[PDB]
DNA sequence: ATGCACAGGATGTATATATCTGACACGTGCCTGGAGACTAGGGAGTAATCCCCTTGGCGGTTAAAACG
DNA sequence: GTTTTAACCGCCAAGGGGATTACTCCCTAGTCTCCAGGCACGTGTCAGATATATACATCCTGTGCAT
């Protein structure tokens, strides 16, 4: 008769989106968009010093602006009568905002 | 005499002084009027009052006595006027206004 | 060297209008920053007016228009009356 | 003679105070068989008015429809084709 | 050298929380890495420029808040 | 003996070929014009116009309202529709940032 | 000058709309249309008052329009330059 | 009075690449317009990097810098072939 | 047996309180950048001219708008 | 498909202001001399971080009532 507690889908879900619309810090790994931007700084031009302020500068803008993407997408899917983002959505975002 | 600062005479707190000299070394035209400098101050200081009084009740609205990032950007992001300004301004650690959708809400 | 920023009056701004509330680092570099870029719009703007006028001489009037180009609605109509207020006394002083 | 109070609509009232809605039957119910005993065609009728609020009377849209001559002002007044 | 699976689902599933994002499709991930490497391309490259007309070899945070800047992108708290 | 009328679209897909090739003006110049000395009438008074000012204006409408009628049709085609919404416009407005 | 805003047809919005490439079009479009059309004209049409002002000049020339375009990021070609 | 254009050059490069073919005058006016915001665009970047790194000068490697910054790829690879070519070939001459 | 309405255990979140720290605010020397004084000459303000360009109107056609 | 209107064209006319030109003048760039406002630097607290230990607030499933 005994059950394991678990919440139903979608409560985690809002949880978190309350948890993290109130924090402000970044949420991605440092190492990692460290090795990618070093990598990424290879094919203009070979070996480059960084100052560490240009690479969180550029951690910022990258989160912002996907941040921004993101709810540009929930707002697409959400006009499609949708709660589930497929990059279509993505797409259509980026292609409203003259980047495509 | 005595130096007297101009901003006193105009009764400003941001520095005519080393505004009138950024505006002759801005390269912006040949000459530069002498009330100019006093302006663009006056204007300066007005925008950062505004913004500031904003970012302090945001701030004793969080209980706190200085002003985080936080505050700031919800103080722009807030005022209507403000946020249209600084409508492509990324603030560092501004984080975001708290809002969701209502059809995500449960029901 | 020695850099030079708008900390000081921001401080003394803030404490005009909260003479209580403390700041951090941060939050004044970031005052710096938008004041650099307000500065640089308005003057860019001026310039450009200036220049389109065919005059040498960048006015408070260039200011004033430029502002009222840059600046929505009420928060224009403000600063024109602080900046108008500020040059007169300075004129009459 | 300013009532000076918490003032709601009929309905207003309807629904911010008797608003059972599981035990709405319960009321409607008790009220068709209080009436049972000399009107039961109009209990529901009697019951059903007092959750309504307050209106002016107009014609049911066919009553007027019957006389072509006939149409509606703007404030709901009676118009006829010596109107200009 | 795959540093573009350095940013793993979980990030990717925060960012989206942040957005007010609820629901997440599979092939989400990947498209989110495909357009994050075309903005740090873009910002990139001009960063370098600015770093290289400087006659420098190490890249300076200003060079990324011009980059940003005149890519309509005005980031402050850095300069 | 029959009207011989066109299936509902055919004739719509012809007057977007007809619009997609075509240069010229599609609105009338006078009501533009009035309007827009209307419009000014509340920033200035005894306001004069060039002409070539007022073409300027009607160009630059036109323009900015047909990218926007080709944003709404994307936005209203993500929908699986076929007839724009008003809610496609102002999903597409505020995308690109002018709400 | 009253109602004049009523004077862009339902026609003229279904050529524009038609070079938008659109096929199928709802009814209570024409005044969202309206309204839109009518706050872009007053945010150019704002400026370039400021700029004939500025000037000190009674008329309204292209030349301001195209500056107003351009401070708005919306750059127009063949208007004088 | 007089105002001064591009016309002649620009009706100059047509017949060098199109020697068979016209232009009516809203075109022309049209390519006016565009090498006009070019420039601005050019002399704008150029004058910022100037400012950047404190320099008094607008050079040719300023030039080349706001172009490969203004421009996309190919384009910018090509103009920078003409201008680096020009440029060689005034210095020798 | 079905839609509603409580009870309650689980759970993650918010409050209260204690401690420690480094980040902000404050005090000080100095020096260089702003202030005060003086000049000249040219950019800007002012006055007179004109004529072009802006406005305005009136009549006729009809394409385009309106309507069902 | 049928009916209505006002956009548009042409043709004309009057005048307002924007461009032009000449003259003047005062305002700002330029120069020198002087001094204190701001900045780099050093100390000292306390706002907030951090840790722990309790009230809440929901989530959610298991109860009944009865239709
Ligand atoms: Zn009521």
């Amino acid at each position: 008769v005994k059950k394991p507690h678990r919440y139903r889908p979608g409560t985690v879900a809002l949880r978190e989106i309350r948890r993290y619309q109130k924090s402000t810090e970044l949420l991605i790994r440092k190492l990692p968009f460290q090795r990618l931007v070093r990598e990424i700084a290879q094919d203009f031009k070979t070996d480059l010093r960084f100052q560490s302020s240009a690479v969180m500068a550029l951690q910022e803008a990258s989160e912002a602006y996907l941040v921004a993407l993101f709810e540009d997408t929930n707002l697409c899917a959400i006009h499609a009568k949708r709660v589930t983002i497929m990059p279509k959505d993505i797409q259509l975002a980026r292609r409203i905002r003259g980047e495509r | 005499a005595k130096a007297k600062t101009r901003s006193s005479r105009a009764g400003l707190q941001f520095p005519v002084g080393r505004v009138h000299r950024l505006l002759r070394k801005g390269n912006y035209a040949e000459r530069v009027g002498a009330g100019a400098p006093v302006y663009l101050a006056a204007v300066l200081e007005y925008l950062t009052a505004e913004i500031l009084e904003l970012a302090g009740n945001a701030a004793r609205d969080n209980k706190k006595t200085r002003i985080i990032p936080r505050h700031l950007q919800l103080a722009v992001r807030n005022d209507e006027e403000l946020n249209k300004l600084l409508g492509r301004v990324t603030i560092a650690q501004g984080g975001v206004l708290p809002n969701i959708q209502s059809v995500l809400l449960p029901k | 060297t020695r850099k030079e920023s708008y900390a000081i009056y921001v401080y003394k701004v803030l404490k005009q209008v909260h003479p209580d509330t403390g700041i951090s680092s941060k939050a004044m570099s970031i005052m710096n920053s938008f004041v650099n870029d307000v500065f640089e719009r308005i003057a860019g703007e001026a310039s450009r007016l200036a220049h389109y006028n065919k005059r040498s001489t960048i006015t408070s009037r260039e200011i004033q228009t430029a502002v009222r180009l840059l600046l929505p609605g009420e928060l224009a109509k403000h600063a024109v009356s602080e900046g108008t207020k500020a040059v007169t006394k300075y004129t009459s002083a | 003679n300013l009532p000076k109070g918490d003032w709601h609509c009929n309905e207003c009232k309807f629904k911010i105070f008797i608003n059972n809605s599981m035990a709405t039957l319960k009321k409607i119910e008790s009220n068709f068989i209080k009436q049972n005993n000399n009107v039961k065609i109009f209990a529901k009728l009697l019951f059903n008015i007092d959750s309504h609020n307050p209106k002016q009377f107009q014609l049911p849209n066919y009553i007027k429809e019957t006389f072509p001559a006939v149409k509606t002002g703007s404030r709901g007044q009676y118009s006829d084709e010596n109107d200009k | 050298r795959d540093n573009i699976q350095g940013i793993t689902k979980p990030a990717i599933r925060r960012l989206a929380r942040r957005g007010g994002v609820k629901r997440i499709s599979g092939l989400i991930y990947e498209e989110t890495r495909g357009v994050l490497k075309v903005f740090l391309e873009n910002v990139i490259r001009d960063a370098v420029t600015y770093t290289e007309h400087a006659k420098r070899k190490t890249v300076t945070a200003m060079d990324v808040v011009y980059a940003l800047k005149r890519q309509g992108r005005t980031l402050y708290g850095f300069g």
